[PDB]
């Protein structure tokens, strides 16, 4: 029967979105803290403090969406 | 700075030739200024050409 397996399909499609939302979003501000990095070697420690302040708030949305995700596949 | 290049003129290497800029008078009635000035250079000039250098001016 139709309903459990267009369940299965509304999940692997929102888990998709999610999972290209995070690993994009951290590699393009990932990219910009090694750009700082390789410039001014001095602050990496500083850097990777303000890197992790931002990181957090990439992944919260798409983490919302990977529970939605895991939602749908436990029910 | 950290930001330290390379450059032709930042760089060092080994004297195989060399150059001075050398400043005199116009004017005479200056006395040994000029003379004594050129004395100092003969000296390194020939120091550095008994290493084979030749010098330029």
């Amino acid at each position: 029967n139709l309903n459990m397996d267009l369940l299965y399909m509304a999940a692997a499609v929102m888990m998709g979105l999610a999972a290209i939302g995070a690993a994009i979003g951290i590699g393009i501000l990932g990219g910009k803290f090694l750009e700082g990095a390789a410039r001014q070697p001095d602050l990496i420690p500083l850097l990777r403090t303000q890197f992790f302040i931002v990181m957090g708030l990439v992944d919260a949305i798409p983490m919302i969406a990977v529970g939605l995700g895991l939602y749908v596949m436990f029910a | 700075g950290n930001l330290e290049y390379k450059h032709p003129y930042l760089e060092d290497r080994d004297v195989k030739r060399v150059g001075y800029l050398v400043v005199s008078t116009d004017r005479g009635l200056a006395g040994g200024l000029n003379i004594n000035l050129f004395k100092k250079l003969l000296a390194e000039m020939k120091t550095w050409t008994d290493k084979g250098v030749q010098a330029d001016l």
